């Protein structure tokens, strides 16, 4: 319970890494977002033991110290963490401020070990505490870090209302896609048949074609995120205009 | 546009040789369906017909129905094992 030194001493270690890229993206979305409003975000972590197997568990700590903090360097609004997998966990809620030890927080409690991958489960819940929070005070952006894999198990019909649900809400959300390329197989060289008549030869698509949420970068290295993402976030601030 | 569940999958070898990359499929899928995506992978002038393994149990109506027998880890990539069926004597 004291042990929280090995997480504040491993956070630390994240921000040497990440300290000079959290400030180039913090310059590259100033420079797009001058071209009253309150914003609220939300990063979602991918906390299932799928990660581990992908080896995305690195990119993810990269991912949220680079961008919780370089939104907190720019002064834009409220940041919420959320873990989900087998069930939704809010690690940290909109009013209190994102600091070093909010990281640290997140670091040990998120120990990828999850046996599934609730996404859908994930969408439908977070509309309840985005509502609750756009009515306290506004623009909302969702930024979800997972490896984007296995995320059927609930039934496509369902994942995809839940992602048109929270369009509805007028929630804008991001996938951020985690792809290591050590891994032996990239998520672009997923395949997905596709069959029609009895005995015909099935068709032969990549899984990337039927990914339920249309918003979305890929990031295979933490270098390229300042760049990608902010970049990514000219069409959040321009539907927000 | 269904509810079924779906899940990346695996093919390879008895031996263990890999065959292509991984595959989000239905859990429905049926032994028959398997082997035309398998003819696809192996692209021969004829397909051999094929029997599907997973862990040890074979797929004999759909992948559902073998799994409803195992506790599976849902969140690795479900290895399918493929073999030749046997040609009986005379
Ligand atoms: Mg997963």
């Amino acid at each position: 319970p004291e042990e929280e030194k090995v997480a504040a001493e491993m956070w630390q270690s994240y921000l040497i890494l990440t300290a000079p890229l959290s400030q180039r993206l913090c310059e590259e979305l100033r420079l797009i977002l001058e071209g009253k409003r309150q914003y609220q975000i939300c990063l979602a972590i991918d906390d299932s033991s799928s990660m581990v197997d992908n080896h995305t568990k690195q990119l993810a700590f990269e991912s949220l110290a680079v961008i919780g903090n370089a939104l907190t360097l720019l002064e834009v609004g409220q940041i919420a963490v959320c873990s989900f997998g087998e069930s939704v966990k809010l690690l940290h809620p909109f009013h209190e401020q994102f600091s070093d030890y909010s990281g640290s927080q997140i670091l040990r409690l998120c120990k990828f070990q999850q046996k599934k991958t609730k996404i859908a489960q994930f969408l439908e819940s977070v509309a309840n505490m985005f509502a609750a929070a756009q009515q306290l005070s506004t623009a909302q952006l969702l930024l979800v870090v997972s490896d984007g894999r296995g995320l059927f198990l609930e039934g496509k019909e369902r994942v995809l209302a839940a992602v048109q649900a929270a369009r509805n809400a007028n929630i804008f959300v991001i996938f951020v896609v985690l792809d290591n390329p050590s891994s032996r197989d990239s998520i672009l060289d997923i395949k997905v048949p596709i069959f029609k008549g009895p005995g015909e030869m099935p068709e032969i698509r990549s899984y990337m074609e039927e990914f339920p949420f249309p918003y979305y970068i890929i990031l295979r290295d933490v270098n390229a995120l300042p760049e990608t993402l902010s970049d990514a976030l000219r069409q959040w601030f321009e539907l927000v205009t | 546009a269904r509810d079924v569940q779906r899940l990346l999958v695996q093919f390879q070898d008895e031996g263990g040789q890999l065959l292509g990359s991984p595959f989000d499929v239905p859990v429905d899928i049926t032994p028959d369906r398997l082997q035309l995506v398998c003819n696809a992978l192996l692209a021969q002038e004829d397909p051999l017909p094929l029997a599907f393994f997973v862990h040890d149990a074979e797929i004999v109506s759909s992948l559902g129905k073998t799994l409803e027998s195992q506790a599976v880890e849902t969140e690795k990539v479900l290895d399918i094992i493929y073999q030749p069926q046997a040609i009986f004597r005379v």
